[PDB]
């Protein structure tokens, strides 16, 4: 039993440039088409693709740090979706 | 009528945004290069109109020599 926690103060409480919606890990970075349309809300995060005519909508999180996400042609993934990847 | 003006303005306007369509973007993705494209066109279809003028009156002279050296087959 702890119950002790030690506030940073460098902590940020206000990041003025917002949250970045495309969020490279290490040499992954995440691959849009310019034809696909990813909302400003949307968080793409590791190795995820997505292809012409796909589009992501508002809310969206498709984290791909662990494993491959593809979104294929015309495939649409709709408002506030959740698309994560596991090991095996 | 239909000026070289206006037809190579047309192809410019068309060739640029052909162009932005074969590259998966908006047609009227950069409107500067769009203006860019159609005076290059209406340049080229001017010249290629006076290229063509001159070309035609070049062959013309160059058939009237070879026809006068023809006719001299029969002295
Ligand atoms: C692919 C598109 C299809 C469009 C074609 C069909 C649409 C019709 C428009 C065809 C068009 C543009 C050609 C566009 C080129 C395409 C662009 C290429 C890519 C660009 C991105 C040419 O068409 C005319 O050109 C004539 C040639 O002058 C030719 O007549 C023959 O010529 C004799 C040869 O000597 C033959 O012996 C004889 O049999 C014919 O008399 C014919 O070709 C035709 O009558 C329109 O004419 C344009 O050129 C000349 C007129 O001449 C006009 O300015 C001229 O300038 C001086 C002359 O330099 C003159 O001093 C001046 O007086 C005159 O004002 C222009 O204002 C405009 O009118
Ligand atoms: C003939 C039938 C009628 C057709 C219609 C004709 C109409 C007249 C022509 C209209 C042309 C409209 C073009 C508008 C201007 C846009 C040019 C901007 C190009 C530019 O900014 O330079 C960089 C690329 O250079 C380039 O893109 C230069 C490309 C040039 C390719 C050809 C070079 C000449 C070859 C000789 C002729 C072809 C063979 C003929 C026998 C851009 O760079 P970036 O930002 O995009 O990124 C890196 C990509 N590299």
């Amino acid at each position: 039993p702890k119950s002790q926690v030690t506030p940073s103060p460098d902590r940020v409480k206000w990041d003025y440039r917002g949250q970045r919606q495309i969020i490279p890990l290490g040499q992954w970075l995440p691959k849009v088409a310019v034809d696909a349309y990813v909302a400003p809300n949307v968080v793409l995060a590791g190795q995820v693709t997505v292809w012409d005519g796909s589009s992501v909508w508002n809310g969206a999180v498709l984290r791909g740090d662990l494993n491959k996400i593809t979104v294929g042609f015309c495939s649409n993934v709709q408002e506030r979706c959740v698309v994560h990847a596991a090991w095996s | 009528p239909i000026s070289a003006t206006m037809v190579g303005a047309l192809l410019g306007l068309g060739t640029q945004m052909y162009s932005n369509a074969l590259r998966k973007l908006p047609y009227m993705r950069h409107p500067w290069e769009h203006v860019v494209g159609m005076g290059l066109g209406a340049v080229f279809a001017n010249q290629l109109v006076k290229w063509d003028v001159k070309l035609k009156e070049d062959l013309d002279v160059m058939l009237a020599k070879a026809r006068a050296a023809n006719e001299r087959r029969y002295f």
